[PDB]
């Protein structure tokens, strides 16, 4: 099955695709061809939780469907140059207030 | 252009909603005119007893929001080979951003106060555009 | 496989496939590898790439085609964001 993916550090956001039993370590591959950090300068986070490079993408809960191109699962990246720096996610905009005429 | 052949050859067709959406059948009647069926509730499937070269397309039942049988806007009951129903896969089309946009803003906003927004008045009449079967109809007779 | 930058309002770096932004004709436009937008916030443009991953993937399938999602918060902005990209 394909799964569909933003990862988020900071004000940075990728969208990419995968298959379920892809790994973590080669989504850690493809931030490096974009960011220009290799794999062992990253860290790959599912809600603040690290994830094994040696788990596939179904196993960390990351399906075709919950990992769905119009609703893609955020995937948290922080870099290393002594130790790893705190998952800083940058936040979206806020919606402002539905007009009147839309409750 | 647009009207059933009274063949009168029957087609065991199986209308199979694979949509989220409500679906209303419309068989092109003898004269063309779109001719409503009972609605399909979202996910589920009837086996119909309609005629080869009879005319369909299916609609949200709520909305008239245009669907697609088998990939296309018309079905056509061809004739049933090895007792096998004919299948009618009604699946949500790749709406544009803008249209599937209208469609959420109409089904919150009422009618009347689409004139009542803070946007272009280019985009008050793109809301009060509803999709019409007829209009479309009449659309599609032309090359 | 090439990508493209999609700069919002408040400074968010949005990077998708180019072949998935030239969905957008307005987009298709300025290209023909960063593009900023000046009008259009994060809490839209983030919807807008995921449009463009929903159609490039269900554009021409046989496979069952589902919703594409919208929250009524963000609806009468994605809405005039849709019609300036032509998409
Ligand atoms: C001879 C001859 C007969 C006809 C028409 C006719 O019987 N038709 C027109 C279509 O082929 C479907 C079929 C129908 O109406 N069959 O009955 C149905 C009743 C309900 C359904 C549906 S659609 C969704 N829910 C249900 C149960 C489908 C067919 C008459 C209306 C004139 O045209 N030539």
């Amino acid at each position: 099955m394909d799964v569909f993916l933003m990862i988020r550090r900071h004000k940075t956001t990728i969208f990419t695709d995968a298959k379920e039993s892809s790994t973590v370590f080669e989504l850690k591959r493809i931030v490096e061809g974009i960011l220009k950090r290799p794999p062992d300068e990253q860290r790959l986070y599912k809600d603040d939780q690290l994830l094994d490079d040696g788990k596939t993408l179904g196993e960390c809960g990351f399906t075709s469907q919950t990992a769905r191109p119009q609703a893609p699962a955020t995937v948290g990246l922080a870099f290393r140059d002594d130790t790893f720096e705190a998952l800083c996610i940058e936040p979206f905009s806020s919606p402002p207030e539905l007009p009147d005429v839309m409750k | 252009v647009l009207r059933s052949v009274n063949s009168r050859e029957p087609s065991q067709v199986i209308f199979c909603n694979r949509s989220p959406r409500v679906v209303l059948p419309v068989w092109l009647n003898f004269d063309g005119e779109p001719q409503p069926y009972p609605t399909l509730p979202p996910g589920t499937g009837r086996r119909i007893h309609s005629y080869r070269g009879h005319l369909w397309l299916f609609r949200d039942a709520g909305t008239h929001d245009g669907l697609l049988v088998n990939q296309t806007e018309l079905f056509v009951p061809s004739l049933n080979v090895d007792g096998q129903p004919i299948f009618a896969n009604i699946t949500l089309p790749v709406y544009t951003l803008k249209e599937r946009c209208l469609q959420v803003v109409r089904s919150l906003v009422k009618p009347e106060n689409y004139r009542r927004l803070d946007i272009v008045r280019s985009l008050y009449e793109d809301l009060e555009d509803h999709p019409n079967v007829q209009k479309d109809l009449e659309r599609l007779t032309q090359e | 496989m090439m990508y493209v930058k999609l700069i919002s309002s408040d400074g968010h770096e949005f990077i998708v496939k180019r072949e998935h932004a030239l969905t957008s004709g307005t987009i298709k436009a300025m290209l023909s590898n960063e593009v900023n937008f000046r009008e259009i916030p994060s809490h839209v443009l983030s919807k807008v790439c995921m449009y463009f991953t929903y159609k490039v993937r269900y554009t021409n399938s046989s496979t069952e085609i589902p919703e594409f999602p919208i929250a009524p918060e963000i609806a009468l902005e994605l809405l005039m964001a849709a019609n300036f990209l032509d998409c």
